[PDB]
């Protein structure tokens, strides 16, 4: 077994930028496969034999390396580069893959474009109630949230899910559900949902009343 | 051109066995190295079983070795995985891939996966609930809440409105899945045009469609 | 002291001024043949490869293969206040290459043994073009014609053959896989065509073989060597 | 002077095709660098020493030559690529430019 | 940011003479070599006059030595350039660039340039002809006018998409131009469309109103 480590596991750089990951080998290795993966996707042989570019690969992409150390380079930094990258080695039983290097893209500054729901009727009457808080296309990725139920917080209860970055835009995405029961939800008018972003001082809040 | 289609993934209760199968085309099955691979949910890839051109000779590494069967019928184009005493850690997306010794042996060929789940938690359908409320564009959402388990697909007006759509990964809240898909249209088609999420859980056999509709 | 040609003019077949025709000497360095010459180089540097410059005298080494019988290295030199040419080119031997030409272009300075015109596979194919050697002694060079990128560098580090079982092949450099000393390497550019090839002089260890591999847009190729004895 | 030839006048192309233009000038020449304008401004570096790229010049282009022949490559054209692009010498006085090759779309 | 400003361009008559001048900021003017370079009606450039970093030595081609001067003052960060018997081929746009020897020459800073004009024409104010008879497509008709700019716009700028604004050509002496706007069937005439000509030379202003024929 021959371990593969990529560094950085998150590489933040802007477009243009010459940027370089690492495949740090265990024991020596003769070569290093690359293979591009981006969301929703299959991975996707991306260099081959260290250095050769698969069909279609463009030319900023760029192989090198020999015994623990292999290297992937871009030369100048595009959009559609924003991906996780995989090492894979084949010069001893079993084949290793790496973990990965994951590729940020700088951006303009973006605030989420956020969005509460309250808990829809048909749920109520099966005797839930989830609210669903929506925070899309933000940049940088560092983000907090939090709900306050008539003024207090509430975080029992509370789903949590992000998207890797978008690769047309270079924004991210977050969606925050607070799960509650139908009778603790009529209990409380209030119900809001606190978003702490780089983009603000304050904090992006979206609360609904029950009237 | 080239085509690799798993198939036959699920849930699978703690100890038991399945057998995934991958159909080939587009090619000379019969020169070419089949391996599959998974990917766990800590987002890594993890090679399972392999099987030389001949069918011959194969190898596993010792994580599944004797539990895990690779087979490939090159007279039907087909590569087949006898899964046997699956266990928790075996919950993966198994990729059918390909080599041939012709390319350093490289994957340029994979598949889109089949989930395969092992778990003992039940088979449950999910609940579709509309994300709708009550001024240039608008947000719809929708909120697919407590099945098992994932592949689970989340599509709005069958796929033609495709642009504006994130649809956030599945979390377990206590041993269900939950998950959700926003999209975001003008607001010319909010009260005029229907938009609807189509989601579908074929571990359950299971399709709902929600128009959304504005609150009442 | 038996493939040595010594130029002496300074202060082992041992020329002097007398075998220069009007202040010129051609010299045909034999494939096993050394040429060192005594002299003070005008401008200390020559040539215009393996040779080497050493104070006031100069040696170099006969290359295995020589593409047009022009190309030459020319040395002048100054003794006595008078200049003297030589110039060197190896013999001319128009030897054929034991390989796979994948290019398409026929109007090459190259000959190969076999040929497989790499434009016309299928994509996302791989097929094999197998060259063999079987003789007790060699004198040949194998190598091939890429219209695109190849793996690995050919000829320094060479695949390794394919294994019956499920076995990774791997990449080793040429001089461990077939065991033998002064390998000879050789590179060429017609147009986008790689030549890449090497040479191979005396017996051979143990019958090996290996692989260089050769890829084009969606197509892709390999070019499987081997070579026998004992 | 030295005369700066371009050619073709008018490069037209559809989006991902490799194309290049050619900057033959009257006697030999050390150095090129290429200007790209679009209308409504003035040109801007884009290719510096021949075969440097100005900053923010993306990858795609690709700088090329030496004598009387130097050239300007684009791997995979991009629709924000159209622009008339001009080369520049200065091995002599005077510092002369290039009539510009114009990159223009198909549709 | 780095930024030149080039300034005082206009109309000269035959054998005049004008000075340009051109604002520095955002580096160290004395450390480069700056230059002025002009682009014909032809969309070809040529270096009119180039100075060195300390103001010293100073090159001009043949074309313009002896006419043209360039000059530049370190201590208020400018570059000035007194063009003297002026001839109607100097009719171009004149940039303020920069090179560095420390970047091969490079011109990396240009300024957005002003329109030098040699001519001997009188200034004439523009003769606005309507262009009146699906998309239906109206036009704007701009007659003898003298010099150039004109600004041609459609119902004060809100009808923007579907108009072609045509370059403006000789006719004799004087330019002429014209607008296409293209809006359906349905907006016209039902509701007004106007282009609104201006000419700043003539100090002029025109809007007229196309009705059907
Ligand atoms: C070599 O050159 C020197 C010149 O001084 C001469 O003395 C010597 O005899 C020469 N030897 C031969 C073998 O030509
Ligand atoms: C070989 O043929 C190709 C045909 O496409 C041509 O482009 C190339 O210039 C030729 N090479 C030489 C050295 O003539």
């Amino acid at each position: 077994q021959i371990v593969l480590s990529q560094s950085p596991a998150i590489l933040s750089a802007s477009p243009g930028e010459k940027v370089t990951m690492t495949c740090r080998a265990s024991s020596s290795v003769t070569y290093i496969h690359w293979y591009q993966q981006k969301p929703g996707s299959s991975p996707k042989p991306w260099i081959q034999a260290t250095s050769s570019l698969a069909s279609g690969v463009p030319a900023r992409f760029s192989g090198s390396g020999s015994g623990t150390s292999y290297s992937l380079s871009i030369s100048r930094v595009e959009a559609e580069d924003a991906a996780t990258y995989y090492c894979q080695q084949w010069s001893s039983n079993p084949l290793t893959f790496g973990a990965g290097t994951k590729l940020e893209l700088k951006r303009a500054d973006a605030a989420p474009t956020v969005s509460i729901f309250p808990p829809s009727s048909e749920q109520l009457t099966s005797g839930g109630a989830s609210v669903v808080c929506f925070l899309n296309n933000f940049y940088p990725k560092d983000i907090n949230v939090k709900w306050k139920i008539d003024g207090s917080e509430r975080q029992n209860g509370v789903l949590n899910s992000w998207t890797d970055q978008d690769s047309k835009d270079s924004t991210y995405s977050m969606s925050s559900t607070l799960t509650l029961t139908k009778d603790e939800y009529e209990r409380h008018n209030s119900y809001t949902c606190e978003a702490t972003h780089k983009t603000s001082t304050s904090p992006i809040v979206k609360s609904f009343n029950r009237n | 051109d080239v085509k690799l289609v798993e198939s036959g993934g699920g849930l699978v209760k703690l100890g038991g066995s399945l057998k995934l199968s991958c159909a080939a085309s587009g090619f000379t099955f019969s020169s070419y190295y089949m391996s599959w691979v998974r990917q766990t949910p800590e987002k890594r890839l993890e090679l399972v079983a392999a099987i030389n051109n001949n069918g011959g000779s194969t190898y596993y590494p010792d994580t599944v070795k004797g539990r895990f069967t690779i087979s490939r019928d090159n007279a039907k184009n087909t590569l087949n995985l006898q899964m046997n005493s699956l266990k928790s850690e075996d919950t993966a997306l198994y990729y059918c891939t390909r080599q041939h010794y012709g390319n350093l042996y490289f994957f340029d060929y994979w598949g889109q996966g089949t989930t395969l789940t092992v778990s003992s938690a039940k088979t449950t359908p999910p609940s579709v609930y509309p994300l709708a409320p009550g001024n240039s564009m608008v947000t719809l959402g929708c909120l697919v809440k407590g099945y098992f388990p994932e592949p689970v697909t989340v599509t709005w007006n069958s796929g033609s409105l495709s642009s504006g759509v994130h649809t956030f990964p599945a979390v377990l809240e206590s041993d269900l899945y939950t998950l959700s898909s926003s999209v975001t249209v003008p607001s010319s088609p909010w009260p005029s045009e229907t938009v609807t999420c189509n989601v579908a859980h074929p571990a359950s056999s299971t399709k709902v469609d929600k128009k959304i509709v504005p609150r009442d | 002291p038996h493939n040595i040609l010594f130029t002496n003019l300074t202060n082992p077949k041992t020329y002097n001024e007398s075998n220069f025709v009007s202040n010129v000497l051609e010299v045909e360095l034999n494939d096993g043949e050394l040429f060192v010459l005594a002299c003070e180089l005008i401008n200390k540097k020559c040539f215009q490869n393996k040779i080497i410059y050493h104070k006031n005298l100069t040696i170099f080494k006969a290359p295995f293969y020589v593409t047009s019988k022009d190309v030459n290295t020319e040395c002048t030199c100054k003794f006595k206040n008078n200049n003297y040419k030589i110039v060197l080119k190896p013999k001319y031997e128009k030897k054929v290459i034991h390989g796979c030409n994948f290019s398409s272009n026929v109007s090459s300075k190259h000959t190969f043994t076999d040929s497989l015109d790499i434009s016309l596979v299928d994509d996302s194919a791989h097929i094999s073009c197998n060259v063999h050697l079987s003789e007790p002694k060699y004198n040949h060079l194998v190598g091939l014609n890429c219209p695109g990128d190849i793996i690995p560098d050919c000829f320094f580090q060479v695949y390794q053959p394919e294994s019956e079982e499920l076995e990774p092949s791997n990449i080793v450099y040429l001089d461990s896989q077939i065991n033998i000393g002064d390998i000879e390497y050789y590179e060429d550019a017609e147009g986008d065509d790689k030549i890449k090839l090497f040479g191979i002089v005396g017996s051979i260890p143990k019958t090996t073989s290996f692989t260089c591999i050769c890829k084009k847009d969606k197509k892709s190729a390999y070019m499987t060597v081997t070579i026998d004895s004992a």
